[PDB]
RNA sequence: AAUUGAAGAGUUUGAUCAUGGCUCAGAUUGAACGCUGGCGGCAGGCCUAACACAUGCAAGUCGAACGGUAACAGGAAGAAGCUUGCUUCUUUGCUGACGAGUGGCGGACGGGUGAGUAAUGUCUGGGAAACUGCCUGAUGGAGGGGGAUAACUACUGGAAACGGUAGCUAAUACCGCAUAACGUCGCAAGACCAAAGAGGGGGACCUUCGGGCCUCUUGCCAUCGGAUGUGCCCAGAUGGGAUUAGCUAGUAGGUGGGGUAACGGCUCACCUAGGCGACGAUCCCUAGCUGGUCUGAGAGGAUGACCAGCCACACUGGAACUGAGACACGGUCCAGACUCCUACGGGAGGCAGCAGUGGGGAAUAUUGCACAAUGGGCGCAAGCCUGAUGCAGCCAUGCCGCGUGUAUGAAGAAGCCCUUCGGGUUGUAAAGUACUUUCAGCGGGGAGGAAGGGAGUAAAGUUAAUACCUUUGCUCAUUGACGUUACCCGCAGAAGAAGCACCGGCUAACUCCGUGCCAGCAGCCGCGGUAAUACGGAGGGUGCAAGCGUUAAUCGGAAUUACUGGGCGUAA
């Protein structure tokens, strides 16, 4: 009837990392010490304390995870190699988390690993992350050594006796470390002052700051992401962990601590409605993931910011606008999956029996009307041509797209309609590599991917007058037409430009559109290598009819038999569509980066100093782009991001024309 | 069997099948020794025999194993036959 | 389930007063009876059969305001019943206690006495009957309920009916607010406007 | 009184008559889609994949069969666990209950589905050669013994599934014996066949102190009846195809034996050479049948969701067993396909029961509540079980009812639209002024579905008894999921409630302005190249209304398969 754990109690907390930080085995090590004494998000109960834990992705190709956690998650963990620390991907998610505003703490795990150094990880978080960061604890030793860690809030030490996190015996601060402890210390109180200033008064004051004088002055800082708590300690070794949970809950906030979501009225989007952490208020949550269990089904993971929902219920999807019966509510914990009848606010949970249900929606009575506001994810870096094996696998193909562009948000598929090719987007190789496998074996469809056909043009680069006659006695009805005009290179962009120059109505008036209409259909094909021509100006100075044999579509095909001769002697040549590039990267990378620019037929328009990372302009062709992002993490040490927007149609070079020629010839 | 009663009725099944068959058998044994003894051409070894199977097909009849349908019949096929071969 | 657009224009349409209108003041004056109702409602067109049947069904349909569904399984009704299809579809339309109400003089118009249904203040037998659709039997009691009868607008359509021409069919004593339908009208004391027979066409084309 | 019953139109031509097809006006739907959407009642709701299924539930009950007594409360006893006997801790089926087991009955009902089947089906009308738990009539029994065995106990192998071995023990379990004809067999004489006891109470009577005996209640056995259900036979009727004409060899018949509850090539041996078919065999295709439903003036045509009867089916293909009844949805065995668990040594399963999932699809709902009522199983009863059933949820899916106000209100305002630039139309429509509040919301009160079953209390019967028990009165306290019920009263406020298609003709409704054979429209005829009542948009109108259109589908109109009720000189 009541929740067992208190809003206070809840704790909705999400692991990220870099690659192989140890995030994995964190989070078993966590859940085990919870459950002693998979899915979305598991529910553990530490001290009396609902711990909701998320374990996201370090890849950048999976990015959306981190996103859709961040948006329904109130704390987080950071963490971070000792031999290493700050990695590319460390960066990535912190920024992410800085956006959504997420309180987080830091652990710094393989402290056992040869070459840790617990310093140099704090060293990074400072230069790399810029952020206000220090150490709430310290190792003593390091590597091998490593085998005690100093409370350095409560000056005390926990000696680890072995690699099972049991037998533990707390000690005094060694005498040699107390130093080292003391001086720490007093870098934490510093920076926790800076955030609280009656703390910084009372460090001013010289009074000794009471234990848990501090831990509510850190307590405050961290929840306002203001300063970030450091740990540290060995998952593997089953050191610190059972630490970090308790920085957890002393640290990390609660759904009552976190800023209230406001969301927009549907009824009125000017009307803003602000979202308290009330049970009692009206039924709010938004749906942040949508996977499909083999033995239940479908089920639709949940945060419940807002009200209470019970079982075997119906609630309305706000962003769908359609009802939506929530049969039954699973809870996932550590091993097994418990049916829960009712869920509270601050409460992540599954529903069972949900449809048209996407992530990033609002789930609430149908007497409410509120939309949360959504998460926002990224656009494609790379786009590949997917096409189907098989004409069977197409259909299958397609339900097999729509589907997977469900399932993850940051994953995209469209059809051109020029080449007329489906063209798959992703956030990166990795991404649309694993949904391809996907597709050839769940969705059982052979798929092939390749490099997108790119949509040329043609223009004339001389300019011409020529004349085109059209004359047809041969059987019975005669028809007639004869147009002067002339084809001048238009400049880039302008388009068709026809001028009706007939003087005295030497071409009646009535067959002049018919001319203009004619050329544009001849223009629509190709005049050189079957592009449509464009950039040329059509001057209509000049023709002839027969009054008898003048019929619209006579001048059509004189039209058409004048783009021709045209051609032969305007000089068409071949366009390719040039992007706008934008790259943003620390300048340490900017040589690399304007060297493969001008490698791949490219030009700088220019460079800025945004920020902290000089952004490049550049215009390359898009076939050039052509695998940009990978590269260009390559070169950025996967610190680089751009974005490309078409500009402008440029020639192609004349080897490469040529070829082009060559390829749409056969 | 998911039933905890159709499990009991299997086992009871089984004892009843077991049981029916031990009298079955005997019944068409001393049946089968009246049919031999009229194909030997033996009346007083068929009558005799005759009067050995009254009693059985009788009591299997009543306690349920045939019917005095069949009992009845198993008698007048073998009287007629007994009578005529005297 | 209603009509509640302008009844002028309905009885401009028809050509014909259907009593729509209290009655206090001309409809002359109320509305331009002679011409239909919109920009071409002057011009008058030549009307096929279908059109005059239409008319006619419709008139009927507006004057006891009844929707086509509901008219419609009258008219099977009255073709089920033993007689004149036609007399007896009118016999119906006339038994509806709404009818009865306003030829009884409770109500100023059908639409009022409507309301008066709706709203419980009509009593048939000494039983509220709250259905418009409801029909009386010869030889019932309808009266007013106590607050009815204080109700100022039962008091004014009394007034009304009396300027009115007195069904035949229907006994009804002022003060007390009661009447007693006495039986069911005869297609003597319906009005001769009605051609029933064009309805009966229409319904079995 | 059941008796009402029969409509045309457009389209071939320069025009005409005829012929003939096409199209249209009407009903009906398990409908779907688009747009729209206030309430209530009643009903309906996978037509697709007899596709595959996670999870819970859908068949148990009886201690008045039996050995018992694990489990909880007692009953005495009791170291009384206990110390004030304050508290009440050991015992024992003792004893109300009661796990597991043995036994009985049910599980062959109820519920689902229509795959197969053109007839070992259905329907209609008959027939003889049968059987039938429970229920009910009549006439007699129910005597006296034996051998087992589960549970249990000891031991022991399993990951599990579950077992193995040696003792042990009871019965309404099992089996002889006795007796038995209104039974069966037989010409007759003869021969032969059955049982079960268990509860309530109590007086002479009694040891074996348990009982016994008396009586009451229930059950058991035999035979003959009833009722009910079921098996079997026959005739007629119940689709299409000859671009299917021959088919058959247990086949057709006979005799004898065996077999069945019973008739019978049912089966087998033998004998005969038959049997069937143009009145359609054989073969192929399609399909559950019916009462009925829809349409039609009728004759017909179409159709067989929901309801009721019948049949068939239960993962697929076989097979028996048990039983009154099955060749058995939630039983067994074999085989197969498929899936699952595992300790890898082996196991497990069948939603075409109710929910529900995935999939397929244009498309069809909740893993809901109660056994209150009806009905069913078991029981002495109380009671227990019941996804039957009663209700609730969702859905405008249909049918029906209702509301979204009523009256008044003219320079008839504004504005829009048209305009003959005068006005007109929108339009009493608005505003305004009076006025009533259903329904909705809020609050308050409050039917019936409830009959019985209990505790007894009295009388009658009951017999030894006034016991017991039964029956009938009588008294008393209770028995509802729906349910915040139907309904009534009060509350304040017109508040909270109108949409959709159409306007060239057919066919009710016409103008303005765009567009200019384009863009579009379109059931049919046809529209669109300078205003187009046909498009596009606006005003106005028309038809319907919480619906309105569209698509699909059936019949009608269609005398257009013409039985009713048509034609063949030139139109077939
Ligand atoms: C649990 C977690 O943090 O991330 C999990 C979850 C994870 C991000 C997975 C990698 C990748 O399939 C992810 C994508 C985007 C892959 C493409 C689609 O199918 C998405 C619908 C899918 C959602 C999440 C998922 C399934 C994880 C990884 C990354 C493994 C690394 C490599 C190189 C394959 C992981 O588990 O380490
Ligand atoms: N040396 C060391 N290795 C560790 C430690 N914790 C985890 N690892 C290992 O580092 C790897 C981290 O993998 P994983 O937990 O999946 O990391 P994730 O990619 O961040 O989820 C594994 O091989 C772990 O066994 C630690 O404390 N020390
Ligand atoms: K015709
Ligand atoms: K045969
Ligand atoms: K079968
Ligand atoms: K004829
Ligand atoms: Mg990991
Ligand atoms: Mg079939
Ligand atoms: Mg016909
Ligand atoms: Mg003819
Ligand atoms: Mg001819």
């Amino acid at each position: 009837m009541a929740r067992e754990f208190s809003l206070e109690k809840t704790r909705n907390i999400g692991i990220m990392a870099h690659i192989d930080a140890g995030k994995t085995t964190t989070t078993e090590r966590i859940l085990y010490y919870t459950g002693r004494i998979t899915s979305a998000a598991t529910t553990a109960a530490w001290e009396g304390h609902r711990v909701n834990i998320i374990d996201t992705p370090g890849h950048v190709d999976f990015t959306v995870e981190v996103e859709r956690s961040l948006r329904v998650l109130d704390g987080a963990v950071t963490v971070l190699d000792a031999q290493s620390g700050v990695e590319p991907q460390t960066e990535t998610v912190w920024r992410q988390a800085t956006t959504y505003g997420v309180p987080r703490i830091v652990f710094v795990n393989k402290m056992d690993k040869l070459g840790a150094n617990f310093e140099y990880s704090v060293s990074t978080l400072h230069d790399r992350l810029q952020a206000n960061a220090a150490p709430i604890q310290l190792p003593i030793g390091a590597e091998d050594e490593f085998e005690a860690i100093i409370d350095l809030v409560e000056m005390k030490c926990f000696k680890y006796t072995n690699d099972l996190g049991t037998e533990i015996e707390e000690i005094e601060i060694p005498e040699d470390h107390l130093d080292r402890a003391e001086e720490a210390r007093a870098s934490l109180i510093e920076a926790v002052a800076e955030t609280s200033d009656e703390l910084m008064e009372k460090y001013l004051g010289d009074e000794e700051i009471s234990v848990s004088e501090l831990k509510e002055a850190i307590r405050q800082a961290t929840t306002n992401v203001e300063f970030y708590p450091v740990l540290c300690g060995t998952a593997f070794k089953n050191k610190g962990v059972q630490l970090m949970l308790d920085a957890v809950i002393d640290y990390l906030p609660s759904p009552l601590d976190v800023k209230p979501i406001i969301g927009h009225r549907a009824s009125n989007p000017e009307e803003e409605v602000i979202a308290k952490a009330d049970d009692s208020a009206e039924f709010a949550a938004l749906a942040f993931k949508v996977m499909t269990d083999p033995y239940v089904g479908k089920l639709t993971f949940f945060r419940v910011y807002s009200g209470t929902m019970t079982s075997g219920s119906y609630v309305k999807n706000s962003t769908k606008g359609k009802r939506e019966r929530v049969g039954r509510l699973l809870q996932m914990h550590a091993n097994s999956r418990q049916e829960i009848d009712t869920v509270y606010s601050g409460d992540i949970a599954a529903a069972v029996g949900l449809k048209d249900t996407g992530t990033g929606d609002t789930l609430c009575g149908e007497k409410n009307d509120i939309i949360l506001e959504s998460m926002e994810f990224p656009e494609p870096v790379i786009h590949l041509s997917v096409e189907p094996k098989s004409k069977a696998d197409q259909d299958k193909m397609t339900q097999a797209l729509v589907k997977l562009q469900e399932e993850d948000p940051t994953f995209h598929a469209h059809t051109d309609e020029e080449t007329g090719q489906v063209i798959i987007g992703g956030m990166g190789e990795l991404h649309l590599d694993i949904l391809v496998d996907r597709m050839k074996k769940e969705f059982n469809v052979e798929c092939n991917v390749g490099a997108p056909m790119v949509s040329y043009r043609e223009t004339f680069k001389s300019s011409a007058q020529v004349q085109g006659k059209f004359s047809r006695q041969s059987g019975g009805r005669g028809q007639y037409g004869d147009v002067h005009i002339e084809f001048t290179p238009n400049e880039t962009g302008a388009g068709f430009e026809f001028e009706n120059a007939i003087v005295g109505g030497v071409v009646p008036r009535e067959y002049i559109p018919s001319v203009e209409a004619g050329l544009k259909d001849a223009m629509e094909n190709g005049v050189l290598a079957g592009y449509p021509l464009i950039d040329v100006k059509a001057k209509l100075y000049d023709g002839s009819y027969h009054d008898v044999d003048s019929s619209e579509m006579a001048f059509k095909i004189a039209a058409s038999l004048a783009l021709k001769e045209a051609a032969k002697k305007c000089d068409p040549v071949i366009l390719e569509p040039m992007m706008k590039v934008t790259i943003e990267m620390p300048e340490e990378y900017m040589g690399d980066i304007m060297g493969d620019v001008t490698s791949r037929r490219g030009r700088v328009d220019g460079m800025e100093p945004r920020g902290n990372a000089q952004v490049v302009n550049a215009y390359v062709p898009l076939s050039e782009m052509f695998g940009y992002a990978t590269s260009l993490r390559s070169n950025t040490q996967g610190r680089g991001t751009y974005t490309m927007y078409f500009d402008h149609y440029a020639e192609v070079p004349k080897s490469i024309a040529e070829d082009i020629i060559k390829k749409n010839k056969g | 069997a998911n039933i905890k009663s159709a499990k009991k009725r299997a086992i009871q099944s089984e004892k009843a099948r077991k049981h029916n068959a031990s009298r079955r058998s005997m019944m068409r044994t001393f049946i089968k020794k009246v049919y031999a003894a009229i194909e030997a051409g033996d009346k007083a070894a068929a009558q005799k025999a005759f009067n050995e199977m009254q009693p059985i097909v009788d009591r299997q009849a009543a306690k349920g194993l045939i019917h005095k349908n069949k009992a009845a019949r198993h008698k007048a096929n073998l009287t007629a036959q007994i009578n005529k071969l005297a | 389930a209603r009509y509640l657009g302008p009844k002028l224009k309905l009885s401009r349409r028809e050509g014909t007063d259907l009593f729509l209108k209290s009655g206090v003041r001309a409809i002359d004056t109320k509305c331009k009876i002679e011409q239909a109702p919109g920009q071409h409602g002057a011009r008058k067109p030549r009307l096929s059969d279908y059109g005059v049947q239409l008319r006619e069904k419709q008139k009927v349909r507006r004057i006891y305001g009844v929707l086509e569904r509901q008219f419609r399984n009258y008219y099977k009704e009255a073709a089920r019943l033993k007689g004149n299809t036609g007399e007896n579809l009118l016999a119906l339309l006339e038994g509806r206690l709404d009818n009865v109400v306003y030829r009884m003089g409770f109500g100023a118009t059908r639409a009022e006495a409507r309301q008066l249904v709706s709203h419980k203040a009509i009593m048939v037998n000494g039983r509220v009957v709250n259905i418009a659709s409801y029909q009386v039997s010869p030889n019932d009691v309808v009266s007013i309920r106590e607050k009815a009868k204080k109700q100022s607008r039962v008091k004014a359509a009394l007034e009304l009916a009396e300027q009115r021409e007195k069904p035949t069919w229907l006994e009804v004593d002022a003060g007390k607010m009661e009447g007693t339908f006495k039986r069911k009208p005869e297609r003597s004391d319906l009005s001769a406007d009605i051609n029933e027979h064009l309805i009966v066409e229409l319904y079995s084309k």
